């Protein structure tokens, strides 16, 4: 079970990215339903959007679902370009916690609104 | 001089509970000796003390023993060092395993770990040699510092980790031999051996303590080992 | 019927070169079979071996086995057996080929100072040989050798009963030899184990002696059991003494380090082995090598120190390179046992019992030997032997430096190879009554009763003391007639001898106690032979008798027991093998 | 001895008995520190708690680590979290390949250590104070 | 696969513990760089450096990383020591809660300020 | 490893079980204790039971403990009754993403009180 | 019968057939109670959310728990949620070791259960109105 | 069926002392009669992934057997989520069982076992 790819295995990745997929996709017609009837964006109309809780639950949603689908994605990627161990490692590091922070960040722009 | 000691005994069949018992020797005081030779000294004044002991060169394994808080080879720790004025000699069985008769350990969970990690050679036989196996020096000299252990079981027994979790850590002796045929040239499992030995408790269990090298008569290294077979580790499951 | 029965269609007496390579072997057959051993296997005498393993591969320059032939018989001094040298030296190569698919650690060659070559097994220069033919993993073969059998043993699942004392064999009604009996010395129970076939494989016992490079173990067991039962023992005269022995420790200094390009000196800072053996320097046989430095002794003209009198081994002129690669064991056993750092001095040494060439007399098959009425060979049924106990007359008078560990594994495998065969050619035995077994504990109730006697440090110090005078190196009809007899008085004091501790949680006296009679028994046939045998052969040197009498004494000393009761004394020869070899002039 | 089966061997285990080399005591104390930190985080959490809940809060708690009892442990807390990094850190060291793995080199690197978490350990108390 | 063990196998224990050492070490320094450079802390300073969103990211995601961190190491603890299982298994859910308040007290306490 | 279960074998599953019973039992009685010592209840007492640290912290504690209970039942029911491959998978989708959004709107609810 | 390959033997599963011991009724409702209780969290997250949301918020939530409709389900949950905790609670006593794990016993602790339950069903039906 | 690596083997018979011999006791009578299988709901279920409770005994009737050696081996084998896990302590099987015997307690036991090595 490699210690460095978020699944346990080949089907739990397999599964893992497209369930997130489809969360993610659903996520972004949303988000593109939205600005697409707007044109003319009020700092009223923007900070109001944001401050529904479905808004600020489905950003976070996906968020938490870049982290998942990306952190195995971006470990793919790793796997077959960047062969020397010492490097790699350190890039899934610097991958990890760069999506780590997306997510919290996320919660602390939400809440702020 | 006179030479005192202070001696592990216990007899199942006698003693409800260990002890040590006292003893003193005369020994001539033109040179020193070793602690074996002291040891089948008493053995003269006293019978029914025993230990284990042979090729007596300090290459069989079988006097192994805790003198004075440190493990060691009787066979060849000298007197010397083991002689300081008021104080005695203390002279006790390997720390962790189970007591057979005075300083006589029960060597089972030793060996035990040995055979886990397969003490043995597996080729796959494809591509058989004419005669023998092709090994250039370079590739024999990577085995130097592991086919030398002698099974006398000292480091192992001076690891913590061992004494917390015999039946699940390898322990230093087995992970030097682990390695023995992770880089032999002639091995051809390297990578199912690699793959026994990804839990938790196989390999992870040691902590860098380094007891193990303190006190190998061979002077071998099992913690420098230790750290290849865990860079292995890395290299196949990372 | 209140003893435990352990029936295996085998039982291997002694796990160590040998031992194990039969075992192994027996094993390979679908033959269910028991290995014993009073240490742990890995512990057995063998680990100490170093030199390395002689045999003809060609890996250092080209070769052919009946060079080995030849360099063997010479050392033998012509009393070793054509047919049995034929066989080890032709099957050699395989039979060590094989050791190393096993694993075994051997050092290789290639990039060097000034040498180079493929991959094969080195070969260092051994004394007896031409050449270098000598394969060793450095200055541990032995080490190598013993630790992968125990792997393989360990793989191939063989059932091992380790630290259990062999006490004595056991006879069949119609006089074979059933299994025998055993002490297991942690839980102190004894047991017979019954088998259709009872390998001794108890190895040397140079423990006869007060400075000998042999261990604390090498008891004669295996001799002492062979004896107490009624088979003959051959050769028990023939005492290999090492050359190169440390002064007061008798820990052992690989005649390697003379193959590596070693000097033997004496104060005088001449070579007397260059003056010796002229031709053949350092690289003579054993035997003589021996004498040359144990003469400038008698001649009040060797080296002396805190250790005492002795030779000087340098090694120092070669590279501290060579010396950390090619005999990194020396380094260590000469600075410790004889506090002197090779790579910046030369070496205490001294010729000390080594190898014990005699012992129970066998056919390549293993099967061991017994004469009839008209004292003629017949197969013992049920006992066989392989490696050092063993005499299966390939080493003669004088073993080359290493072919035993040869012979440990070609024979031990033969001994394995053919067992089958050999049960069969025996057909069934008939089984063993309350008698027959209660009569193998009779030495063991024995030290059990007699707990008033005598102490028995004693007599092993006296045991020792002797046999280490009147039958060292030279020797003399007289000195043999002298301890011969003091032999008798402390064999029969031994049989008041006391057991202090009688617990039964491991009792290491009972074990020593019990060594005893073994190491008596032993050196006992030893002297006998010494005696009778009236000429000068090899090992074997009397000052009355300064040549070797062709006519007379070209044979095998074969000692006759009878159990306890009185002793004698024969003969046996061979040289019908198939390339044809004749005696001739021994000069190195 | 369960029941109606007796006997269990003994087994050398007094640890006054046995000697330890520096190696060992620095890995030994390692843990502890682990231990440690681990209930400190709970106590600087609930400081910090306080801490930023207004400035009653604030004041609240510049006031406990007033009380010299306070600053001696909130002393001890940094210092066993600073110990603890720095050998992790010898620990990750050797785990790459910044460090021979012989066993000079683990006494050497052990000292090293202890001297950097004393110093480290001084300036805590600087800090604390 | 210990289901009282964080990571999957040894290599994943290892390697998790590893990561967020070099994490929380540099959130260590940040913090310790901080207060070496404040001497007198006055509400206003401290209410001003916690309200950063930097501060407030780097403190959650150090909570995240010890329960990670944590979780491991007092899991190879209790692993040595507590032998009987019932005692064992009970330390892990006391410690483990444990570690998830920090992380949750961590966002209640940072998103107040 | 069945990709589609939390744990990673069953000792996993039903320790994780087993463990977030324990905590969501303790969360329960204590919400069960509050509300049995109110009966009539001011939107001041209200909003000042959750206003406490400790209500919060518990209440996502729980949350978070749903997540992990409800995600291994609700697999142990559906892998007994759903036996069409394709429908299962979305179902577990739905149900997951469902315990997600519980306790994401979990947050989002507490931070805003 | 697939195509070109027929017949497919039947199988007894009538389950108006079988008889099922009372250990049997109180583990399939303790699953059945499982599944009620995750689709309830979202109805009450959702009326807690109503709740805290501001006053016009809380007085919203009191008049919807007003309905005696609500009043019903609202009752139906937290019976169906004090069901499954108890049977767990006596999953796991048996699962240590609690309980003898006899049929008798199942029994026993089966019925023990479904009382103490119909006790805080009550209850609850107390809070509920 | 018994597993024993064959190291240190026994004279005649294996070393059996009443004590350990009683704990068989309740197991090695089934008679494979299917009657408790028959009538678990998780076996309805899953008939090729749980292993039921007459299966179960067994399982459980080489665990606790002094003379087999591979109980380490075994307790691995028993690991995933359905083997052993589909069980819910229903109890029709003791209901039901003609010789008397009692899956369910044999389960909770290898359950235990399992904890115990693998938590
Ligand atoms: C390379 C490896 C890196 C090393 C890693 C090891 C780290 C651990 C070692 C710690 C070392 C600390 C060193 C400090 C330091 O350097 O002090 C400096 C001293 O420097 C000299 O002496 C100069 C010599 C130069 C020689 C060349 C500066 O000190 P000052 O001079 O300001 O002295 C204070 C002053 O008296 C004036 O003091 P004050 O009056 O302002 O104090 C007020 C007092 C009370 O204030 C409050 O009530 C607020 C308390 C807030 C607590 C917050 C805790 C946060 C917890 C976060 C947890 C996150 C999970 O304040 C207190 O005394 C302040 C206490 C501070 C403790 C800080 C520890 C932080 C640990 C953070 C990481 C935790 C990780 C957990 C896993
Ligand atoms: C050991 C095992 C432990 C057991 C575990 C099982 C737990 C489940 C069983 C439930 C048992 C409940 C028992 C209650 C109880 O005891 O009632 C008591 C009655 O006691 C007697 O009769 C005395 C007899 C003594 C004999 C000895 C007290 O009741 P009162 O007298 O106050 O009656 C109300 C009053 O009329 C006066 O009523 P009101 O006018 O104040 O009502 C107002 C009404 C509307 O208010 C709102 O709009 C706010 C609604 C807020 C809802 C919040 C939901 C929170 C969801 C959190 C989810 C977290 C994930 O209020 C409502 O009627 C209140 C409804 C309360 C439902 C509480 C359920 C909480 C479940 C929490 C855990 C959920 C876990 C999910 C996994
Ligand atoms: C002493 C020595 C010998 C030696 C050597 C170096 C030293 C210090 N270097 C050699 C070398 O380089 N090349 C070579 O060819 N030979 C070398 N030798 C000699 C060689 O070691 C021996 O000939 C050989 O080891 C003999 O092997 P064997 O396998 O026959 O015996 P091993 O000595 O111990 O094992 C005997 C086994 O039998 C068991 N045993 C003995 N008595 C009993 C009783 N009573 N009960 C049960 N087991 C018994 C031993 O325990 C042992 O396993
Ligand atoms: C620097 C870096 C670092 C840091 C910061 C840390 C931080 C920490 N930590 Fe740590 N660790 C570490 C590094 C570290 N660390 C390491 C390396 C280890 C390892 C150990 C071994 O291996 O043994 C540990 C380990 C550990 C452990 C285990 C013990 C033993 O030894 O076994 C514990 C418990 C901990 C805790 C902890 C805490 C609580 C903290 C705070 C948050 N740890
Ligand atoms: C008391 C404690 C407890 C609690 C609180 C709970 C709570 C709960 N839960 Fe529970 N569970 C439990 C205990 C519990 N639990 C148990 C023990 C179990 C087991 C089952 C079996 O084993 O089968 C369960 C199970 C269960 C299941 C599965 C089913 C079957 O049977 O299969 C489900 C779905 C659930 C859900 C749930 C929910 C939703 C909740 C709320 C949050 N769960
Ligand atoms: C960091 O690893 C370690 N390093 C050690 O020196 C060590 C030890 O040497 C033990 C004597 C210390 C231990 C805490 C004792 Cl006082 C409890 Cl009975 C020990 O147990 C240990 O855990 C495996
Ligand atoms: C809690 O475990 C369980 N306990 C049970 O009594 C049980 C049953 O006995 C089934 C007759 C009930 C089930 C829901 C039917 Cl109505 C769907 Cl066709 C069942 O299926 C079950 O799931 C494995
Ligand atoms: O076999 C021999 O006799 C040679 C030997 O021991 C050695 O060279 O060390
Ligand atoms: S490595 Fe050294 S101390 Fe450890 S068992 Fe081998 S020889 Fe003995
Ligand atoms: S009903 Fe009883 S006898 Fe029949 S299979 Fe089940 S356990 Fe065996
Ligand atoms: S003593 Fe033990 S911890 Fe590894 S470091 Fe040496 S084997
Ligand atoms: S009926 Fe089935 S669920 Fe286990 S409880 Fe008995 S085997
Ligand atoms: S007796 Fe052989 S090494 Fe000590």
């Amino acid at each position: 079970s490699n210690a460095s790819a978020l699944g346990r295995n080949g089907v739990h990745d397999f599964i893992l990215v497209r369930a997130t997929a489809i969360v993610l996709t659903l996520y972004i017609i949303y988000m593109v339903g939205f600005f697409a009837t707007s044109g003319e964006l009020t700092y009223e109309v923007w900070i109001g959007f944001f401050a529904s809780a479905f808004t600020k639950v489905f950003t976070l949603l996906a968020l938490f679902s870049i982290l998942i689908h990306a952190w195995i994605g971006m470990w793919q990627v790793l796997t077959d370009y960047v062969k020397p161990l010492a490097l790699r490692l350190m890039l899934q590091l610097v991958i990890v916690v760069a999506l780590v922070v997306y997510v919290i960040y996320g919660f602390v722009v939400v809440w702020g609104v | 001089m006179r030479l005192e000691f202070s001696i592990y005994r216990y007899n199942p069949d006698v003693d409800d509970a260990p002890r040590m018992q006292d003893y003193t020797l005369e020994a001539d005081e033109g040179r020193d000796m070793m602690l074996l030779d002291a040891l089948i000294q008493l053995k003269e004044k006293d019978p029914s003390l025993s230990f284990r002991r042979s090729c007596r060169e300090g290459v069989c394994g079988s006097d192994g023993l805790n003198m004075n808080g440190k493990n060691g080879l009787a066979c060849i720790t000298p007197i010397s060092a083991l002689n300081q004025p008021g104080k005695k000699i203390v002279i006790r069985p390997l720390p962790g395993l189970p007591v057979i008769r005075d300083l006589v350990v029960d060597m089972g969970q030793f060996y035990a770990q040995y055979e886990k990690i397969k003490p043995y050679l597996l080729n796959n036989g494809q591509n058989p040699p004419a005669r023998e196996h092709l090994q250039m020096p370079e590739q024999r000299e990577k085995l130097d510092g592991l086919y030398e252990c002698i099974l006398c079981a000292c480091c192992s027994t001076s690891c913590p980790s061992f004494w917390w979790n015999p039946d699940k850590f390898i322990g230093p002796a087995g992970l030097l031999a682990a390695y023995r045929f992770l880089i032999d040239s002639r091995d051809t499992e390297t990578d199912s051996r690699l793959d026994g030995l990804s839990d938790a408790f196989s390999v992870f269990r040691c902590h860098s303590i380094m007891n193990c090298v303190s006190v190998c008569p061979k002077g071998l290294n099992p913690t420098r080992a230790i750290g290849h077979i865990k860079s292995m580790l890395l290299q196949r499951n990372a | 019927m209140k003893l435990p029965v352990r029936e295996f269609d085998a039982v291997v007496i002694g796990a160590g070169g040998a031992g194990m390579r039969a075992a192994l072997q027996i094993s390979q057959s679908g033959q269910t079979c028991a290995l014993l051993s009073k240490v742990f296997p890995t512990r057995s005498h063998t680990v100490s071996a170093q030199g390395g393993i002689t045999v003809a591969l060609g890996n250092t320059h080209e070769d052919n086995w009946e060079w080995h032939m030849y360099d063997t018989v010479k050392g033998s001094d012509y009393i070793g057996d054509q047919d049995a040298i034929e066989y080890m030296c032709k099957t050699g190569p395989e039979a060590i080929l094989e050791l190393e698919h096993m694993g075994l650690p051997f050092s290789r060659l290639d990039d060097g100072r000034i040498y180079q070559r493929p991959f094969g097994g080195q070969s260092k220069n051994f004394g007896g040989e031409q050449a270098a033919r000598t394969a060793a993993a450095a200055d541990r073969t032995g080490h190598a050798l013993l630790h992968t059998l125990y792997q393989q043993n360990l793989k191939n699942h063989t059932t091992i009963f380790s630290e259990w004392y062999a006490l004595d064999l056991v006879k069949n009604q119609d006089g074979a030899v059933v299994g025998c009996t055993a002490l297991c010395i942690e839980t102190g129970e004894v047991v017979y184990f019954k088998a259709r076939a009872t390998v001794l494989a108890t190895g040397g016992a140079g423990r006869i002696y007060q400075s000998t490079t042999n261990a604390h173990i090498n008891t004669g067991d295996g001799v002492g059991m062979a004896i107490r039962a009624g088979v003959p023992v051959q050769d028990m005269e023939m005492w290999q003494f090492h050359p190169t022995g440390i002064a007061g420790a008798g820990v052992l200094v690989t005649e390697g380090c003379r193959g590596e390009g070693g000097y033997l000196l004496n104060k005088h800072g001449e070579r007397f082995m260059e003056r010796y053996a002229p031709n053949a320097k350092d690289l003579a046989g054993r035997d003589v090598v021996a004498r040359s430095i144990m003469i400038e002794i008698r001649e009040g003209r060797g080296c002396d120190g805190p250790w005492g009198p002795h030779a000087k081994l340098k090694l120092d002129h070669l590279g501290k390179e060579v010396l950390e690669s090619r005999l990194p064991g020396i380094l260590e056993l000469s600075r410790t046992f004889a506090h002197v750092d090779p790579v910046k001095e030369p070496i205490p040494v001294i010729p000390t019992c080594h190898y014990m060439m005699g012992g129970i007399p066998t056919k390549v098959t293993g099967q061991a030997l017994t004469v009839n009425e008209k004292g003629e060979d017949v197969v013992v049924p049920g006992l066989f032997a392989v490696g050092e106990i063993a005499c299966v007359s390939v080493h003669g008078a004088n073993r080359l430096g290493g072919n035993s560990l040869l012979d440990l594994v070609v024979f031990g495998r033969a001994a394995g190879l053919h067992l089958q065969e050999s049960i069969a050619e025996q057909g069934a035995l008939r089984d063993a009554s309350e008698s027959d077994v209660e009569a193998s504990l009779d030495r063991l109730n024995r030290w059990n009763n007699n707990r008033n006697g005598e102490d028995p440090v004693a007599i092993r110090k006296a045991l020792q003391e002797c046999m280490q005078h009147n039958f060292s190196v030279f020797r003399e009809g007289d000195a043999m007639a002298k301890g011969l007899e003091q032999l008798k008085v402390i064999r029969e004091r031994l049989k008041n001898a006391r057991l202090d501790d009688t617990s039964s949680e491991f009792n290491t006296q009972r074990v020593e106690c019990l060594e005893l009679d073994n190491l008596m028994e032993t050196a006992y046939a030893t002297a006998v032979s010494a005696n009778f045998r009236t000429e000068s052969r090899g090992a074997h040197s009397r000052f009355d008798f300064p040549d070797r009498d062709d006519e007379n004494w070209l044979c095998h000393s074969l000692y006759l027991p009878e159990s306890e009761s009185m002793t004698r004394r024969s003969v046996n020869m061979e040289p019908k093998l198939r390339p044809a070899f004749p005696p001739k002039i021994r000069t190195y | 001895m369960i029941r109606n089966v007796k006997k269990q061997r003994p087994v050398n285990l007094d640890l006054q008995t046995i000697r330890f080399p520096i190696t060992a005591i620095a890995s030994i104390l390692h843990r502890v520190s682990g231990v440690i930190t681990f209930v400190a985080v709970g106590i600087l959490l609930w400081l910090l708690g306080t801490s930023l809940s207004s400035p009653e809060g604030f004041e609240q708690a510049s006031a406990i680590m007033g009380s010299f009892f306070v600053k001696f442990i909130m002393w001890g807390i940094l210092t066993a979290l600073a110990y603890h990094v720095v050998v992790g850190i010898r620990h990750m060291m050797m785990d790459f390949g910044y460090l021979e793995e012989t066993f000079e080199a683990g006494k050497r690197s052990a000292k090293i250590s202890f001297v950097i978490t004393v110093v480290l350990s001084l300036l805590a108390g600087v800090l604390v104070w």
